[PDB]
């Protein structure tokens, strides 16, 4: 049990390096906001760290290059992103610091580092470049990478290999800039309204009370491409750590505390009224409580600010001008909302939620409509008990004001009590949802959002398919006897013979489920697997996931589910002589994908009929996107007939590969476009044995 | 037996420049800065590669790489040979003394979970379930498609059972078990809310006709008995003639792939599995519905099979079980679409959340059945075994002739037709509920209102018809949103001599009330009278409104210069602007930007129904419309267009 | 043995690329250490002495910067519109969250 494999201690070493690099990126994001005169003190440290990051590549460069071309993993994707973002932002900040001490101005240093004069470097062009038509999209947001990777996953049987792994290098160039930090997400590129690919499985797996998923997916925050990090911050954090500092070995650690105590003993709240206000004004209100809480928070913030200023003055001698001070003038002229979203470097973004909840929830609210929030499970349990118990057993039209005003006053007197009794007697299940939804939509906006683990996982899951396909395309070219049949000097005869000998039999309608399954298994993409899990699911579900995420028109799901439901020679053979996977006379995205579904159906039904007629062959219809690599550099492609989805040389028949799995000198393989010639070449081999 | 190689790694004491006041210890790796814990991109990779060792090899998948889960832990040989000659620093002695202790101690709580039999019970349960479903549930010994598949609900039920049994038998490890069951169900990236959802009790399932309903619960029980120790799964049902089949199908396999000595069986009553060390777990059958089930000790499951028509006088024991502190009444059911609404249970969706789940193949609207089409299983797709005798028809016309409720059934005729014809809802239920419930009080927040009122009247000039109602809306801007102040759905008295004045008197009365409720708020009221029905009659209404209002706010009418005319008439013609108006409304309404005043005025809709509730019923027809049209158009006018005048 | 880069350089009056070509890009460079220096300034730890406190500030200033850049004449950026829409929706949501709990009393 003592010998541990090298790809296990190497993973631990890489995790340690990833932790160090994440720490370094944190320090970088910190120095982009400190006063330049203090940053210049850490100029040798920053230069040495940038040197270390530079020297960290040029060693992991060939390793990660040979990895990106063979089965990326969510480790070496985040590692690439972070080792690129460090090598970028470290040198950028170092340049911005060495530009300082020449001009000697701070307000123009926080416009270089913090990027206040850039042309918004959060745009990209993808140009998917499928067959028939090269659709192009732009990656502006974070969900716009999910919605492009899912599109490239769904349109994988239609997209060339080297035309996709060259549009993924254009996605990584954006991710390095957006999700490259891995620690904080700018509010620009984060739209929590758009659901992700893993919060669609949530609704599919959690409980739905009717309310089909197409309508449940529109009330979601998706909470996965960005998280909340639950930052908490004590009250007297400055006084706690003051008697314990890094240096300060002198008694100055006591005079600093003295000046802190002396200075301690030494939000635009006037804007709430212009918001909508209901009910009685005289007396306590929700607005009054919110104003008092925000005043307390502002007082704590001001006290912390003045104590920090006094401590920095007494300790080092110079009052530093960090980002929040050099641009502090813009923190004054701030509206209630623009200063409620941002703000609170002394308090925490959870303290604002606390100040709001303490305002909306007092002892006078109600007996009901208060317990359902503190326990949304006992409410549904009581509802289940109740359900089980119930199921067990004229004229004189006035013109002046005195009458129309009185009748309107009576009508509003009735109706103001009507809905007031609605919100209390009935409508508890609706209010218990509305409030628990608005509270979530608030906490997602106020809490510090960091980053989610979705993008560097789906990116790897998508890129691995195309990597494996391009790897199988080139690993078989170097093999034993190759029988490449893309040149047809004498193949028409053997193609037409086999096509006639196979079109003579019916599809055996007792086999239509075993064909629909192998159709939904080929058509599906590599991202949404859901069919090779330990707790597998039918391929139609693994396809429903991959086709519902990328919003597909409902008028095309019947064309997919009911494609092989009907199976004579019509709708059976679509390929011409050598144009099996050729999309020359088709443009678009959906009519270019129907032509791929047709070729896949033809291949499947031809293989079934060949197994039925010539019983000698087995014809395991496989796909190269499977067969993930073992411990090292071994792929063990078993025999069969691979589709390969490549319009250059689609069908690759591996008739006799090896007794161990790899492709070497005893691995006769047959390249061909057409399917029937492939079947004839397979017959000419497997039969005399 | 020892698991994987990820829980046995050596120290790797690289280095650290951070003070101990900050550094944290991630298990499996050394001691890193604290900022590596608020970054999920690292604390979700360094933690998944650990629990990917506890997961046995029979649960990684079917094609995952020979030796490891390649999709998580794989490094190319070049990268391994490159990081091999990478050497970190060496920790200082005074710092390596406590660092190694912290590292090897934060890892002990994992090499301690890999030993506890309480967790080995769960691991054995899941691994045996997987390996025994590999070959579909049959009489195997436990020693081209060849691998069985769990459908969606057959997996949701397994999750509801397994997460609860883990949270009950393992309480001291409620953190190392969640992020292991995540890996074992291939369900990572799943927020703790949507996984804690499985920790709740009494989650009802409504299943179609067969869908392997019974075929799945017997292996579930057989494996949840012979794996865990100390649970008594109650299994009620309908009339007990159906429970003995469950007896036989449980005990045949439970004695099949196990030893008969541990199979304790009494006819018509409890079944018990015994373990080689003084342990026994049973499946005591509460199907008797009389006794032996009232006193609950360790039930925790209460697998109620068919709650469609509840068993007579058997709800008392169920309600008593609901009082048990650790019971999760699974409440399986079967609505075979023969009724399509087990309203004894389906009424639960009214006031409850995350309680019941329906496995349906047709939505509420029976037209978008294609919504759940690719999800319907392929095994249940059999037809007459002949497409057509002699016919060349496309799949559309074929499915029209071969509809038969799209599932060979005889589903309810009427309502939503058979040809879908692109029919869908438009306003979300969630926005609708908020429209009903959150109503700003305008009389006390008048500072938030714009100083202009907009009114639209959509007249109908007939009586004694259901579509003869005149719609009136008066709306305004509230912050940057739109708020409704008044609504009318007005019905002419038959054979009046003054229909336009009757309509005018109705709108004037509405306006007046709105004006009186918000005195001095409005500088202008702008009035549009739809003239599509009758231009002359629309003009007459405007004239009466004009005159009556003459008894402050200025009154303006929208004017229209009909084609070929130079005259400006005080009516509004609804044509090209309808689609933009509706489109904008739908977007605004759905995002929470249209609301009703808490003191909304309505003389015509007051005694029978709430005016906002009534409007919403009309609005939910978007895919008699006088009110909906007036509201949508009044708002469009308050939005932006050409100027209306005096 | 296996010395670090900080005992190697010892001189900090140069540009980064010269040091790269002289110490990490030479063929004879042994390159047998990985140690990231501590870059946080003590003048910043003494005021934000907590990783949570150093992250709340690092997020507040990030939000401020993302507000300032989006508040010659292109102005046609989707991020400015996204920030505007988010701010408007947040204001409108807090609006109907204080009043709703005022009514419930
Ligand atoms: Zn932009
Ligand atoms: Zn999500």
């Amino acid at each position: 049990a003592a010998p541990v494999s090298e790809p296990t201690v190497a993973r631990q070493k890489l995790l340690a390096l990833l932790g160090q690099v994440q720490t370094y990126v944190f320090q970088i994001e910190l120095l982009r906001r400190c006063d330049p005169h203090i940053g210049r003190g850490k100029l040798p440290q920053l230069k040495l760290n940038a040197l270390q990051v530079r020297a960290l590549r040029r060693r992991l460069r060939p390793g990660l290059e040979a990895q990106a071309g063979a089965f990326l993993t969510p480790l070496s994707v985040t590692l690439e992103l972070l080792l690129e973002y460090a090598w970028r932002e470290g040198e950028r900040l170092l340049g911005s610091l060495e530009t300082f001490a020449t001009a000697g101005d701070v307000a123009a240093f926080f416009t270089e580092t913090m990027g206040l004069a850039r042309p918004c470097p959060y745009h990209q062009r993808v140009r998917l470049d499928t067959y028939g038509g090269t659709v192009h999209m732009e990656l502006c947001f974070l969900h716009d990478v999910e919605n492009f990777l899912k599109q490239l996953n769904y349109c994988h049987l239609i997209t060339p290999s080297r035309g996709a792994t060259a549009a993924l290098e254009r996605v990584r160039e954006f991710m390095v800039g957006a999700v490259g930090s891995g620690l904080i997400v700018p509010p620009e590129l984060s739209d929590p309204s758009h659901p992700c690919a893993v919060c669609f499985e949530e609704l599919c797996v959690t409980a739905n009370q009717g309310a089909t998923i197409a309508s449940r997916l529109a009330d979601r925050i998706c909470n996965h491409v960005t998280q909340q990090a639950q930052v908490r911050l004590d009250a007297n954090e400055l006084r706690r750590y003051l008697p314990h500092a890094a240096g300060l070995s002198d008694a100055d650690r006591a005079r600093a505390l003295s000046v802190l105590d002396h200075a301690l003993a030494r939000y635009a709240i006037s804007e709430l009224q212009f918001w909508l206000a209901s009910g009685d004004r005289a007396g306590q209100t929700t607005m009054d409580a919110f104003a008092s809480n925000l005043t307390a928070l502002a007082r704590r913030e001001l006290q912390q600010e003045t104590a920090a200023v006094a401590v920095e003055l007494a300790l080092f001698g110079r009052r530093a001008e960090h980002f929040d001070r050099a641009f502090g003038s813009h923190l004054a002229a701030l509206d209630m909302v623009d200063a409620l979203i941002i703000g609170g470097q002394a308090t925490s973004p959870d303290d604002q939620i606390e100040a709001l909840i303490r305002a909306c929830y007092d002892h006078h609210l109600t007996t009901p409509l208060l317990r359902r929030l503190v326990s949304p499970e006992q409410c549904d349990e009581e509802a289940l008990r109740r359900v089980l118990a119930r199921m067990g057993a004229g004229g004189q039209g006035p013109e002046t004001w005195g009458d129309i005003a009185t009748q309107a006053a009576a009508d509003v007197r009735e109706r103001r009590r009507l809905y007031a009794d609605r919100l209390t007697k009935r409508s508890l299940a609706s209010l218990g949802r509305c409030v628990r939804e608005q509270r979530g939509e608030l906490e997602k906006m106020l809490r510090v959002s960091v980053h989610g683990e979705v993008l560097p996982a789906t990116f790897a899951a998508v890129a691995n398919g195309f990597a494996a396909r391009a790897r199988f395309c080139a690993l078989t070219a170097g093999a034993g006897t190759v029988i490449d049949n893309r040149s047809a000097p004498g193949v028409f005869d053997a193609h037409r013979f086999m096509r006639a000998s196979l079109l003579r039999h019916q599809v055996d309608p007792a086999l239509l489920p075993s064909i629909t399954h192998r159709f939904f298994e080929l058509v599906n993409g590599p991202l949404f697997d859901h069919s090779t899990h330990s707790f597998a699911q039918p391929p139609n579900t693994a396809l429903y996931y991959s086709v519902e995420n990328v919003g597909l028109l409902p008028h095309l799901k019947e064309e997919l589910a009911r494609f092989i439901m009907g199976a004579s020679g019509a709708d059976w053979a679509v390929s011409e002589f050598q144009r099996f996977y050729c999309f020359d006379g088709i443009s678009g995205i959906t009519p270019t994908q129907r032509a791929a579904w047709r070729y896949i159906r033809e291949l499947i039904i031809a293989t079934t009929l060949f197994a039925s007629v010539y019983r000698c062959g087995e014809l395991e219809l496989r796909r190269p996107d499977c067969s993930r690599p073992t411990s090292e550099g071994r792929y063990r492609y078993p025999p069969g007939v691979y589709l390969t989805y490549d319009s250059d040389c689609p069908l690759v028949a591996i008739v006799e590969s090896a007794p161990d799995g790899c492709i070497g000198p005893r691995s006769v393989v047959v390249y061909d476009r057409d399917v029937f010639s492939i079947l004839y070449s397979v017959l000419q081999h497997l039969a005399p044995r | 037996t020892m698991g994987g190689d990820a829980l046995r790694v050596p120290f790797l004491d690289f280095a650290t420049a951070t003070p101990k006041r900050h550094q944290t210890v991630v298990p499996g790796v050394g001691t890193l800065h604290d900022c590596c814990e608020h970054s999920p991109l690292f604390s979700a990779v360094a933690r998944r590669l650990l629990f990917n060792s506890l997961v046995p090899a029979q649960l990684k998948g079917r094609d995952f790489g020979g030796d490891h889960t390649a999709k998580l832990e794989f490094l190319a040989p070049e990268l391994v040979r490159a990081v091999a000659r990478l050497r970190f620093k060496e920790c200082a002695p005074a710092d390596v003394v406590p660092q190694r202790n912290a590292y090897y101690s934060v890892l002990n709580t994992f090499q301690a979970l890999h030993r506890s039999e309480a967790f080995r019970q769960l691991v054995h349960f899941v691994r045996d379930f997987a390996q025994l479903l590999k070959t579909s549930f049959r009489a195997s010994s436990l020693t081209g498609r060849t691998y069985g598949t769990l459908e969606l609900f057959q997996k949701m039920i397994l999750m509801h059972a397994t997460y609860f049994l883990a949270a009950v038998l393992l309480g001291d490890h409620a953190e190392q078990v969640n992020t292991f069951l995540r890996l074992v169900f291939e369900i990572p990236l799943f927020s703790d809310a949507a996984v804690r959802h499985f920790r709740q009790r009494a989650t009802v399932f409504l299943v179609p006709r067969r869908h392997g309903k019974t075929w799945f619960l017997v292996p579930l029980i057989a494996l949840s008995l012979a794996s865990f120790r100390g649970i008594k799964i109650g299994y009620t049902a309908h009339i007990r003639k159906a429970t003995e089949p469950v007896f036989e199908e449980i005990d045949a396999c439970l004695r099949g792939w196990f030893g008969s000595a541990r199979v304790d069986h009494v006819k018509g009553e409890t079944i018990s599995f015994s373990f080689p060390d003084g342990s026994r777990s049973t499946i005591v059958f509460a199907s008797s519905h009389n006794t032996n089930g009232i006193r609950g000790q360790d039930f925790n499951l209460l697998f109620v099979d068919e709650a469609n028509f509840i068993r007579p006088d058997a709800v008392q024991t169920i309600m008593g079980f609901l009082n048990q502190a650790n019971c999760k009444i699974i409440f399986v059911s079967s609505t075979n679409t023969g009724k399509a609404s087990t309203s004894f249970l389906y009424n639960l969706r009214g006031a409850a959340d995350e309680l019941l789940n329906v496995v349906t193949y047709i939505c509420d609207d029976h037209m978008p059945r294609v919504v759940t089409h690719t999800n319907a299983t392929a095994c249940s797709c059999y037809i007459l075994n002949k497409p057509v005798f002699i016919t060349m028809d496309g799949a559309v016309r074929r499915t029209a002739d071969l509809f038969l409720a799209d599932s060979f059934m005889q589903e309810i005729i009427g309502g939503q037709a058979r040809e879908t014809g692109d029919d869908r809802p438009v306003l979300t239920k969630s926005a609708g509920e908020r429209f009903l419930l959150y109503r700003p009080s305008t009389t006390t927040n008048s500072g938030l209102m714009a100083p202009d009122l907009y009114v639209y009247v959509d007249p109908a000039f007939t009586a004694n018809t259901r579509a003869s109602g005149t719609g009136v809306a008066v709306v305004g801007r509230y912050r940057d949103d739109y708020i409704i102040f008044a609504l009318e759905h007005f019905f002419l008295r038959a054979l009046t001599g003054s229909a336009p004045a009757d309509i005018a008197r109705c709108v004037v009365h509405s306006l007046t009330q709105v004006l009186a409720l918000h005195p001095g708020a409005f500088r202008g009221v702008r009035v549009a009278v739809e003239g599509n029905s009758s231009q002359d009659s629309a003009v007459a209404i405007a004239t009466h409104v004009h005159t009556e209002m003459h008894r402050g706010p200025e009154l303006l009418f929208y004017h229209c210069e009909p084609p070929g005319s130079a005259v400006l008439y005080p009516f509004f013609l609804l044509n090209k602007q309808k689609t933009p108006a509706f489109e904008h409304f739908i977007k605004k309404f759905n995002s929470g930007g249209v609301m009703a005043s808490q003191e909304i005025v309505s003389a015509t809709v007051r005694l029978q129904t709430d005016p906002v509730e009534y409007l919403l019923e009309q609005l939910n027809n978007l895919t008699s419309d006088d009110l909906m049209v007036a509201v949508i158009m009044a708002i469009y006018l308050a939005a932006q267009a050409g100027p209306p005048h005096t | 043995t296996l010395r670090d880069t900080i005992p190697d350089c010892a001189l900090r009056s140069q540009t980064l690329e010269s040091l790269d070509a002289r110490y990490v890009s030479r063929d004879g460079a042994h390159d047998a250490a990985v140690w990231f220096e501590d870059m946080t300034p003590a003048e910043l730890e003494v005021v934000f002495p907590t990783t949570d406190a150093k992250l709340n500030y690092l997020s507040r200033t990030q939000r401020l910067a993302s507000l300032l850049t989006y508040a010659t004449p292109d102005t046609a950026c989707v991020h400015g519109e996204l920030l505007a829409r988010k701010r408007e929706r947040f204001a409108a949501v807090i609006n109907r969250f204080l009043d709703l709990h005022q009514i419930l009393r």
